[PDB]
RNA sequence: AUGGUGAACUAUGCCUGAAUAGGGUGAAGCCAGAGGAAACUCUGGUGGAGGCUCGUAGCGGUUCUGACGUGCAAAUCGAUC
RNA sequence: UUCAAAUGAGAACUUUGAAGACUGAAGUGGGGAAAGGUUCCACGUCAACAGCAGUUGGACGUGGGUUAGUCGAUCCUAAGAGAUGGGGAAGCUCCGUUUCAAAGGCCUGAUUUUAUGCAGGCCACCAUCGAAAGGGAAUCCGGUUAAGAUUCCGGAACCUGGAUAUGGAUUCUUCACGGUAACGUAACUGAAUGUGGAGACGUCGGCGCGAGCCCUGGGAGGAGUUAUCUUUUCUUCUUAACAGCUUAUCACCCCGGAAUUGGUUUAUCCGGAGAUGGGGUCUUAUGGCUGGAAGAGGCCAGCACCUUUGCUGGCUCCGGUGCGCUUGUGACGGCCCGUGAAAAUCCACAGGAAGGAAUAGUUUUCAUGCCAGGUCGUACUGAUAACCGCAGCAGGUCUCCAAGGUGAACAGCCUCUAGUUGAUAGAAUAAUGUAGAUAAGGGAAGUCGGCAAAAUAGAUCCGUAACUUCGGGAUAAGGAUUGGCUCUAAGGGUCGGGUACGAUCAACUUAGAACUGGUACGGACAAGGGGAAUCUGACUGUCUAAUUAAAACAUAGCAUUGCGAUGGUCAGAAAGUGAUGUUGACGCAAU
């Protein structure tokens, strides 16, 4: 039976006024003002929410420690490992493939 | 009486296009350095649905030769191109679905689209989904090159006149009936106030040339002259004729 | 808005230069199943945050009180 | 009282009823009791030994 | 149990509108919500999602395509022709 | 005729928000089964499609050519829809 | 609507008590947005006003009242609006908004005349206004007023800005270690520049979990009923922000190498691009335990006395259940020629300019500590009397919360909490009315016309034609059945079983069978008339506000026309002007 009404004057029902019931020590029923919820940051490579980061709604990300921010990998919380795994091995093969062009080539200078 | 609907328009009042949601313009790279000496590469980042558009754009970044950064630029996607694929533009690019080419670096016959109709005009013929150009010969001395758009009509351009290898992708898009009056609803809800439409005979007399009567009749030739002048032009405007095309079209 | 443990480390708050003022609750509880026992919480009011060091065991309870700085203006109840 | 006499089952003849024979319980209900308990009992049933892998793969495309 | 004669994914639309559009329709319906092959991967995990857009449920490239099928019959006679007209340019 | 004031009503587009008891129907996809020399045909489930349907609130305003017709009201009230 | 008291010259109408009803949580309840502007509250008080009255009032007189670092504004951008170099215009002014412009400010270095000149380099983003429902730094519970309260008081937090020391951490291997890994943590330098993320996004379906509500067992209290019956009926048993630890579907890692293919959702997806299995990593929605915090609040009892008003004791405990209800959120799935904003702002990473220790340095993204947080709104109404309709007008006017039974149900009907009991009154019951019902026998003979009215109706079972675009037509049509009470049978969960069964706890569905009554039983409420044809528009949709809803308009479908940009169609007095156009013939424009 107990109803409820909002708190602040917006009487509308929109995603910045979402509410929740609460029984308070008085043994009654109020409305509490309910943040939007917070997203997970995602990996810039292939996107999924990446793992080992808390997830906060932004600005609230600036009253945090930096351990909150980061796994201790390369990219640590920017991209996610796996995507680092395909970097680096790219990486390492087409500087590797480089030299190989390099010196084929060479060798068309002195044989043609 | 009053001035008539497709004069309104042209205020473009209730009529200017409905934008909010749109990707950017679509374009071709700017026409520089590298494009005209050489070739430059870049990345599809991503192929995306365009509101109100029935192809779906190509977003593909490029490194800027003249300073440290990514510059993206907006394409229109030629079928088959892909996530991931490289992207080749310029002078000394080779044949592929996907890079952009000036007409006069490629076969008769070769299939492109999203052509500019002057050099670096940054991509205008063939962009609508399905459309493209053929190349049906160059003339080098003074370099001309010439097509043949989506329209039938023959046309010669710059053979610096750059375009992309292939066709505009989502084609088939109008073999599907629309079925309902709903599906047209949302299909201009996303362009312009350009639907529903009354008919003229429909109206009175103050409205259209075609209005009133006791019974519903244009009254007089619905063929109207060029040199009509505004409130005048409706109907089939500068006909040269009229009547259900027997016979196969197809331009000779 | 903490609760605390270490006694040890509840004594060196307690002679923080913050610290002005502190209090003792006294409740009666229940242990286990049957019986009662006299719970006592230690709070110490720091500058930002409440401190509150329960001593279940009563007996640690009394011989705590006589450790309590001459200086700091405990609330008793 | 009258929910004593409910769960006595009385009243609840066709002459109580209002809504579909659907409304009232949903067939969509119903079965997905059933085929979650089925699914149910091969696991254990699989998970003790009682019944073997292939066996079970069987009867659960069965269920 | 078959359930329907000959409307197939049609039979939402009803009585309404008329056979052969009705026909017309459930064609590139069927076209255009069916799980196609992956070119790159090889698992059958190709699916639409606004037209000309197909993308692949793992591995995740995305292709342009027809508006209600992957790969459109001009599209593919276009990719053999510049293909033979490639091979002219280095031959 | 000349010069001015209106889109607080309403018409239409655009931007940003919010709203819609409970039922009936049972579309694709999926699973198991049956028949048949074969081609192929059937059955029971599962699922939950639609400018679908019964019907509130909503929105509308059909008939009574009902009330009222110096009104509650310069357009309302009731039933029915 | 009624009785009585109180008050007052005066009481159908004020106040209080009693009784009778009502609204029935889709409210006549509890709040707000627009709009009003003091109507709020108190004291006084009736000349006018409240179409009877008046001692009452939203009236009249005199006063009191609206407290913020956290609630809004303020900041940001949306459609759009609009200055500026310019270009038109006789001119009022019109066009353009980054446009044909020499369009500007930051980090510190340089100073030890001295205060800010120049020495590097960047950055070229080019006004501004535009949301009290969009984006967005941060506050809660108890108490308190005649009238304010997330604003005051108490207590306990948190954000931003500014200051900064103390402790810790780090360093002789200078800029931490640990884990095979996913990743861990109390910390663990980082300029220009670049990049990534968050902000940030449709809709509907079922399935999973949360919260509050609903139902309910034991116990401890108070209340009601008790001729008789009821271990009964009703009611209290509560826990905020914030903080520690813990907690998750998803995802990911290591071991491993799969056909007899396995795993698996209600919904058929997944695996040699590494499944099933076993082990681990992660997000902290959400929940649990503790701190906040029993000292609060709730419920009682026992003393006290004109008094402020106390004072003293207790108890505030342990459980259960689910296709419940509302809302929240997840992993999925359907749909699209529809694919469902922006910006401010915050963080991260790549980079390595630079700076920095052993006789002692570097560190404020770890803890604790210090100072500060302006300006305006804040009362009340939100409507059958505080707004708009000349008015206290049966009209109109955006929204949130939402109990019990019956029942499919937010229906109707009855009830709890709250709130009303307002609306001139008395006596009679003629005609004629308005609104609500009934009628023998006949049954549309009435009438332009079955207008009005009557009939039908739920659910379960049975049965169902022409014709058809095979989807329908269809609840076609036509039928039986239905209460009460007493039984029967089927449908589940959870545990231990060497490497067949046992035991217990908790649910209304469905079908069968007895008995039973003035043959009644969807018992009120609720709730389709059906059929055969002609005309006509395919359909859903649209309009003449206030005499026309239709066959009229629209629509998909069909067909015709114009146009490749130096363009088609259209705007403008003109123009370095404008719509289509973030466009390009699968397009735009015109029939
Ligand atoms: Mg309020
Ligand atoms: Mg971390
Ligand atoms: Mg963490
Ligand atoms: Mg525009
Ligand atoms: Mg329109
Ligand atoms: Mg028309
Ligand atoms: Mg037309
Ligand atoms: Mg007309
Ligand atoms: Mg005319
Ligand atoms: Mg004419
Ligand atoms: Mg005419
Ligand atoms: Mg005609
Ligand atoms: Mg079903
Ligand atoms: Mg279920
Ligand atoms: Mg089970
Ligand atoms: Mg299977
Ligand atoms: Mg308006
Ligand atoms: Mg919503
Ligand atoms: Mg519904
Ligand atoms: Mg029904
Ligand atoms: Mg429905
Ligand atoms: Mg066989
Ligand atoms: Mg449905
Ligand atoms: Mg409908
Ligand atoms: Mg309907
Ligand atoms: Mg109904
Ligand atoms: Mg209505
Ligand atoms: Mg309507
Ligand atoms: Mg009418
Ligand atoms: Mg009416
Ligand atoms: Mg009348
Ligand atoms: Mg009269
Ligand atoms: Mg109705
Ligand atoms: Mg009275
Ligand atoms: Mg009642
Ligand atoms: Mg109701
Ligand atoms: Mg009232
Ligand atoms: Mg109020
Ligand atoms: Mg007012
Ligand atoms: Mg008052
Ligand atoms: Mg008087
Ligand atoms: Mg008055
Ligand atoms: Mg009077
Ligand atoms: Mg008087
Ligand atoms: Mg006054
Ligand atoms: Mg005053
Ligand atoms: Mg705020
Ligand atoms: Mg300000
Ligand atoms: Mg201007
Ligand atoms: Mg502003
Ligand atoms: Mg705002
Ligand atoms: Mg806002
Ligand atoms: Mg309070
Ligand atoms: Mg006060
Ligand atoms: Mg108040
Ligand atoms: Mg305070
Ligand atoms: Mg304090
Ligand atoms: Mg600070
Ligand atoms: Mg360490
Ligand atoms: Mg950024
Ligand atoms: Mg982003
Ligand atoms: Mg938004
Ligand atoms: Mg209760
Ligand atoms: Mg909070
Ligand atoms: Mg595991
Ligand atoms: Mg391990
Ligand atoms: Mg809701
Ligand atoms: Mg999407
Ligand atoms: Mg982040
Ligand atoms: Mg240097
Ligand atoms: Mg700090
Ligand atoms: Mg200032
Ligand atoms: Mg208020
Ligand atoms: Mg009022
Ligand atoms: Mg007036
Ligand atoms: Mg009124
Ligand atoms: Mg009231
Ligand atoms: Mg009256
Ligand atoms: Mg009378
Ligand atoms: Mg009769
Ligand atoms: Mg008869
Ligand atoms: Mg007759
Ligand atoms: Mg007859
Ligand atoms: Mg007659
Ligand atoms: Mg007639
Ligand atoms: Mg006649
Ligand atoms: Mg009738
Ligand atoms: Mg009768
Ligand atoms: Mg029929
Ligand atoms: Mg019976
Ligand atoms: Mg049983
Ligand atoms: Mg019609
Ligand atoms: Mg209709
Ligand atoms: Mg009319
Ligand atoms: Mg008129
Ligand atoms: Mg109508
Ligand atoms: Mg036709
Ligand atoms: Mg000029
Ligand atoms: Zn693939």
């Amino acid at each position: 039976a107990q109803r409820v009404t909002f708190r602040r004057r917006n009487p509308y029902n929109t995603r910045s006024n979402k509410i929740k019931v609460v029984k308070t020590p008085g043994g009654i029923l109020r409305a509490q003002h309910v943040k939007k919820l917070a997203t997970r940051p995602k990996c810039g490579d292939c996107g999924s929410a990446l793992q080992g980061i808390s997830t906060l709604r932004p600005r609230q990300y600036a009253t945090v420690s930096k351990t909150h921010k980061t796994v201790s990998r390369a990219y640590g919380g920017s991209r996610c490992a796996n995507c680092v795994k395909e970097r680096i091995i790219r990486a390492f093969l087409i500087e590797e493939q480089k030299i190989v062009k390099k010196v084929v080539k060479e060798q068309t200078e002195a044989a043609k | 009486g009053r001035v008539i609907r497709n004069q309104r328009k042209g205020a473009g009042s209730i009529f200017t296009s409905h934008t909010r949601l749109r990707q950017g313009a679509a374009k071709l790279r700017t026409l520089d350095y590298a494009e005209r000496h050489g070739y430059i590469r870049g990345i599809v980042k991503q192929i995306v649905h365009d509101s109100g558009r029935g192809a779906p754009l190509a977003k593909v970044v490029f490194r800027d030769p003249y300073k440290y950064r990514l510059r993206e630029e907006i394409f229109i996607a030629n079928e088959g191109v892909h996530t991931g694929q490289f992207i080749y533009a310029g002078k000394k690019a080779s044949l592929n679905v996907g890079n952009v080419l000036p007409l006069g670096s490629v076969p008769e016959g070769t299939i492109v689209s999203n052509v500019e109709e002057k050099p670096g005009d940054r991509g205008a013929l063939a962009r609508a989904s399905g459309n493209y150009v053929i190349i049906i010969g160059h003339n080098p001395d003074e370099n001309k090159t010439r097509v043949r758009l989506p329209s039938g009509a023959k046309k010669v351009i710059s053979s610096d006149a750059r375009g992309v290898i292939g066709v505009i992708a989502g084609g088939g898009r109008v073999d599907k009936p629309l079925l309902k009056a709903g599906r047209a609803f949302h299909k201009y809800r996303l362009k312009r106030n350009s639907w529903p439409k009354t008919r003229g005979v429909a109206m009175n007399p103050v409205d259209h040339p075609h209005g009133g009567g006791n019974h519903q009749h244009i009254g007089k030739a619905s063929t109207i002259s060029r040199g009509a002048v505004s409130g005048q032009k409706a109907g089939l405007i500068a006909a040269r004729r009229t009547g259900l095309l027997r016979g196969s079209q197809k331009t000779q | 808005a903490r609760e605390i443990t270490d006694i040890k480390q509840f004594l060196e708050l307690t002679r923080r230069a913050d610290v002005k003022t502190a209090t003792v609750k006294i409740n009666k509880k229940l242990n286990k199943a049957g019986k009662p026992f006299r719970q006592t919480k230690f709070k110490v009011r720091g500058s930002s945050s409440l401190y509150t060091l329960v001593i279940n065991d009563a007996g640690k309870a009394k011989k705590l009180i006589q450790s309590l700085p001459p200086t700091l203006k405990v609330n008793r109840l | 009282a009258h929910a004593q006499s409910k769960r006595e089952g009385r009243h609840s003849g066709y002459g109580k009823r209002k809504g579909t024979r659907e409304a009232r319980l949903p067939s969509q209900v119903v079965w997905i009791r059933r085929l979650r308990v089925l699914r149910r009992l091969l696991a254990k049933y699989r998970d003790a030994g009682k019944i073997d892998k292939h066996l079970y793969h069987v009867l659960y495309k069965e269920s | 149990a078959k359930r329907t004669k000959k409307v197939g994914i049609t039979g939402k639309y009803g009585v309404r509108y008329g056979s052969s559009l009705r026909r017309q329709v459930k064609k590139l319906e069927i076209q255009q919500h069916a799980r196609y092959d992956c070119s790159f991967c090889g698992k059958k995990t190709v699916k639409r999602g606004a037209a000309g857009i197909w993308t692949c449920s793992c591995c995740k490239k995305t292709v342009a395509g027809g508006a209600y099928t992957v790969s459109t019959a001009a599209a593919a006679t276009v990719r053999s022709t510049i293909r033979r007209l490639r091979e002219m340019v280095e031959a």
